[PDB]
């Protein structure tokens, strides 16, 4: 809708600092200081390296409607979850207890608190009996 | 008692799909009745034998029929495990999926001959045979294995054609007026396959001293070209089943797919799907809305991109790539050091 | 005399039971023994050589229960080098392991056969055959070796059966009218075991231009199918036998060993196992009784475990994880260079 | 559009001449041509199909001399793909390489015999069987594995022969009197050859009780004596294979190929072939005629030199040298770093 | 003319001796000679080609005797290249060789048969076919091969055993009644024998339902186990070659055999072999007897132990012994570094 | 007994020292200091690692009366032992020399005295001749 | 020509500074430094071992003689420049793009200029479409 | 004979510093300073590894006049200086340049100088022709 359409357009302008039609390296960075994550040259050109597709070395705004206006059901990630999933299922057999899921979600790789991390396994487990099914976990969702 | 209605229903979804230990009893069991039921065919075909052989065979097939309507109903009903087939639409859409169609449809045209047509049965029966692989898995490694060894393979069998050809010749030469069993090309051409591939019917054979030391020759040198695709194979499977071992050895991804889950899970939390969703919104607000969107999707895409890239860490490819890592890390470690100490000096 | 006594009885304990070099010798003779008999017994069903056959066999058997029992006699006696093994007790307990006592029953009903039973006779001859494993050796390589090839060998095996029940139904449908060989479909499928195996006894052969045509097409692909399994195998055993010998020259455990070793002995003596242990509490009560014990028992149980850990020393897991640590370690000794180069500055 | 006439050109060129991918299916279709020819051929030796077979082959052999002179043509006119080939003189002497040469003699014969010419008919069938090759890949292939593998390969024949030899003479003496399938040292010789290949026609066998265990005891040694060939030639093949993949994997020499191509092209802008060379002269002259070309072949050579270093990156080679470069490395930082602060510490 | 006489002697003794390249062509001639008699020897025990084919074999048997010695009396001759093989002395040690007096014995053998003694013409063309190998290299290398794969072997030949007997047993029970093949237990044997090899030579096969039903029940495990020898020992032939290819190419021993040499000739030099020896005395003088001596054989001895140590370069050995020492140089190298840095903090 | 029982409290209790009724990682690194060893983190999370089952990162009274309490036989290290002597034994026979288990036992890891030496390789030699038997020691010993 | 072996030779002594009828490494090292380029004494002895044959060390008139007076066919390079374009040949249907070439020389290894690699790309390609096939490019180059 | 053992007691004499009826590490240190060359500590306990068997520490005198007893005959070395020879045989024919013999010589390891090496080619080479055999070397004198 044209409300969505705005509010895009007015999380560009964000992102733009100088105000050239275009996010160049310098205003993510400067956004991702202001939240706090300190950024890194090679960060940035990761950046930029998966943004944009034409090779100008930067941001424009309908590459970045494409890129946000793509849900899960789109982002063809549900073997990836899976894959990413199974790569911490030591048996195989596709359960993983809570206790496990709080300390990798919260020790290892981009941690988050403990109240984001709960949520996560309450959600993952409509059951909410401590046990994990990855096949629910990116299908009732995920797909 | 929901938890245990789920419960036993992912247990059978494994059992029944795709098995991993114990589970496979079950599934020989399954063969066996069907090869079972194969070979009692095989005995009808006889005549001597049809009389015990169908009375045994309709039970057989009784039973069969019976157990693969029962595995069919409760796979359907076990398909719930998998989110993506569940409810009405969920096992509707997993029936339309061919190969249970073609389960289905075996059943039917079987339970309506059990309602001329025993060839049909036996047809039957091969089709509920390719049924058991239900992936292309041997064919697929199989083609796999072929195309690795696909200059190999073509070598050893055109180099064996051509010394088949040229030993039915030169044999059927030597025996030609003396030896019913070289009566025409083509019957040298059936020796001279018969023996370079070792069946050795023995139907026919060189009789005259030509023939036997041109055979002797040859023979020596077709065998084992004949042989040679075989153990081609053979040894590129074993040296893939050792490859295997060693990359599952070094699968070594546990860090990306962390970093993936959590940002999957952030995104998640930062997307608009739910309403309820404040927890995530809250840590994000206490670090200092659609920016934090925007850079949390990055951050899970970043990250899938990092787990593909690194998806598939090699047996050779993972210490030659961190040797070169490490390498140019020092060489860089050692110029700065250089730096460093004669900035020291410069004080 | 005890202490030639005892070198004695463990050299015959160390060459009856688990040989390592010259002791095979002795087996082989003993194998030999039996494997005498078993043919003499062959040429006894033979009623042309029955008399001279059963001559000879009678004195090989009383030759090899005279060996047998002295052998069973002499491993008992010689079961005492092991401690477990020693007295009343360790000798009953021997007896008690199964294979003993299936050696022990085997030469019991042999003597009582030599005080219709030949077929007896020669049941214990193929038991005794068997007995010489001990350990299941044989069995457990062949269980390994096809378990870790048993993806491809059922590949191999599923995708020649299909060939084979091809082969034999379109040679049987060339052949069925005009070759008295494929009479029936039983009668094509012999035909096409025979020689996709290669066997090809040359009782039944396609006749027929279509026939082997059909013959000619799908043999090609059935021999090497059905030779498949043994190549896999063989490969799969040299590759294993490649690895086990790089791996037994890369054991490098010697110093969880001694740890373990050291750590077991002092756990020991501050153990109150016996009283007269004071040599240790010396030696600890110098280094500065209860609290040492367990102190020293953890000691013994961490390292215990450290060689558990290193127990698993691999052609390809030492390296790659020795390179780690150094990639690891070698960030932290740059970090740490940097911050004292740093702090150098600073002054 | 010339555009277009070059580029259908360049992809005739390459889907006739050396294939990539798809290209092969044309291939593979015409050897199905040239193959169906010869098949037909053998059925035209038997009197009764001579009719239909021939009637068959006259079509057969007007459409593949159609599409072989067809396919002649354009390969010809393709070559202008290639530089070298281009032209009245390209093209001839594109014609003049010895197997386009053997292609066109296989072409006119057939023309000829179209306008007891049935056994050059044949022979030309063979010639051009053999002619699918144009490179002598499959004996290159063959002949690498094979000298590679001499020793073993002869070991086995060697062992092999002996084991024959023995078996028949010692078959033949069991069995001179009571068998005339082993009337003379010939016959014997012949059943050796034939059982140990594993062939056993089953026109010789032993009868007598010695002659079976002699040939029994000799057989489980001759037939694996004369298998090995084969399975040493397969593995052979595979590891080859898999150390091929390796290598490809490891190609890893992308830098000095650029550099190459950088030096080549600036060494040609140094060359007098072109007077319109001016940009490479103005970038040389800003960096500061004949000097500047000595020392641009002098970059060039090096790169050449160092190009042909890095062309042999193998599997195994490129690990070690890289850790000794890497050793070496840390040798002489250490020592670097303990002069430097021995020069500090003087201060 | 010393000079050429010398190069060509020991271009003789390098053509007859161990060959390198192309003087294998020689040796082949040879060896088709003696091949080419041993083929005519066969001809000659047929009474149709006996004519023929002895007017033939006299004649080869002048040419190949003649060959022969005229080789031994250059073999003796070349000799000389050898310094242990020089002069009277030197060339009768050689001649005393136990391979020289085989073939000198042979020689003289034939000699005397030309000047019933056809069984000793083949035997002595068996001996000299034997003679051929002059090193057992062929039989060493298959001892080394089996015994590596000793276990494996047994594993493969005890179970495929095992087979081969029960199901003898069982076609025996199945056949022993309705068919002529399977009368005794030896006849059943025979037949799983000539089965379980694949040999097949149709003399003997299961004609009842039961019968078959076994054989194809047990012919799929027992082919394949009999199989199984052949290529493990052909696998493992590969993979010796591969192992030896890739440590060929890694002897990197340069280095120590320099040294070696350089610390040998010194050792010479200061012992008193020779009275002109000054020079090296000069050498060691100016660098500043018998403690001069004693230092110089030390130098030898350390050089010696060093080349020895080095004398067993293996593939994965290397890289794992250079990165312990890597790593340990890696950890002495921060300690030092944290050490320096602590006494530079000092100051 | 109950006596050994009041023996093994009265070793916790020396054992803790704050006396929170568990074992902390401090406790156990002073009282190895005045021992005469220095600990290490690295020694003192592998200690942990092998007391704990529940994972509290304490030791509790139970656990260190159960273990405590077991015999060599209760452990299951006879392949342990045996492996260990095998790494050592270079022929394979079975047999080594009195010096070189002297050497190996006092110079390498948890290093010994030559009294304590010379008394494992008297009692693991019942015969006393130099030639020590490992699977007799391990046999006596362990089973 | 005379012509061209007086300009040779002119060359030569141009290259020679102390004149002792060879080319010594300095003398290289210097001329090259003059250039712009700073050489080093490792890079020298290539340049020996590349050019000089007879193994003294320097570098006489005749050897550059023959080694200038090879021309592209003659230098039986082919296989060497047409193995480096294959290398770069991704997907080695025989196709390379001109953005690609530059991306690939003006950054790494010899970089060139603009210039260069444009007339480069036209020389390669007659047609001029942006599209380089290397084996046409070598013929008619080295060929 | 009486006089070399005479000789070799004056030899260990004077190896001999302290006195002690043996020779030690030291005393090979500063003999071998004295020659000139430096050792080292691993040297010295490679030298007590080569000469001594008993595993005391030092060198006595019988072992000595046993070592210097043996000669090249009595040291079954001739495999050893083969394949030291073959290593070097890179046509593996038999055949080494005398050129590559005075660079090997004199410029790896324990180098000896020119004319040493020009000795040790003379000599090494029976006809002086510049092509040395290593059989015919490694027979004459080792053997």
């Amino acid at each position: 809708t044209e409300e969505q359409i705005a509010e895009f357009k007015e999380a560009f302008s964000l992102f733009d600092k100088d105000g050239d039609g275009t996010i160049t390296t310098k205003e993510l960075g400067t956004v991702m200081r202001s939240l706090g994550q300190n950024p890194t040259e090679a960060e940035l050109q990761d950046m930029i390296n998966e943004v944009d597709a034409d090779g100008n070395g930067t941001i424009d705004f309908p590459e970045f409607l494409t890129m946000m206006a793509r849900k899960m059901k789109d982002t063809d990630s549900e073997e990836e979850i899976r894959e990413a999933f199974r790569v911490f299922d030591k048996d195989g057999n596709g359960y993983i207890s809570a206790a496990e899921l709080r300390h990798v979600m919260t020790n290892l790789g981009e941690k988050l608190t403990d109240e984001e991390v709960d949520e996560m396994i309450r959600e993952a487990d409509i059951d909410g009996d401590g046990q994990v099914n990855y096949e629910e976990f990116v299908q009732m969702m995920t797909a | 008692r929901n938890a245990f209605y789920r419960k036993l229903q992912n247990f059978l979804y494994n059992v029944l799909e795709r098995p991993r230990g114990w589970a496979f009893i079950y599934h020989a069991y399954v063969f066996l009745l069907v090869f079972s039921c194969l070979v009692l065919s095989v005995f009808s075909t006889i005549k001597e034998y049809e009389k015990s052989s169908e009375g045994a065979l309709y039970i057989l097939e009784i039973v069969t029929i019976v157990v693969f309507g029962v595995e069919y109903f409760v796979r359907i009903w076990a398909a719930g495990c998998c989110c993506r087939y569940r409810g009405w639409r969920g096992r509707l859409k997993f029936a339309r999926k061919p190969f249970c169609v073609i389960d289905i449809m075996v059943l039917i045209a079987s339970i309506a001959v059990l309602a001329s047509a025993l060839r049909s049965l036996r047809f039957l029966q091969i089709l509920r045979m390719i049924r058991m692989d239900r992936r292309g898995g041997t064919w697929k490694l199989l083609g796999s294995v072929v195309y690795a060894h696909s200059k190999e393979l073509v070598t050893a069998w055109y180099i064996g054609f051509l010394c088949l050809i040229l030993a039915s010749f030169l044999v059927y030469l030597a025996e030609k007026g003396e030896n019913d069993h070289f009566d025409t090309y083509a019957d040298a051409l059936w020796w001279g396959l018969i023996t370079l591939t070792t069946i050795g019917y023995g139907d026919k054979y060189p009789q005259t001293w030509n023939g036997r030391l041109l055979a002797a020759t040859f023979t020596l040198i077709g065998v084992s070209f004949f042989a040679l695709p075989a153990g081609i194979l053979g040894s590129g499977f074993a040296l893939k089943v050792q490859e295997q071992h060693r990359q599952k050895h070094f699968e070594k991804r546990r860090n990306p797919a962390a970093g993936l889950i959590q940002s999957a899970w952030r995104f998640y939390a930062t997307n608009l799907s739910r309403t309820d969703l404040h927890s995530t919104w809250q840590y994000y607000e206490r670090t200092v809305k659609v920016s934090i969107r925007a850079v949390c999707v990055m951050r899970f895409l970043v990250s899938k991109r990092k787990f593909k890239e690194s998806l598939r860490p090699y047996d050779v490819m993972d210490v030659i790539e961190q040797y070169s890592a490490g390498h140019l890390d020092m060489l860089s470690r050692i110029k700065s050091l250089q730096s460093r100490v004669d900035q020291i000096v410069g004080r």
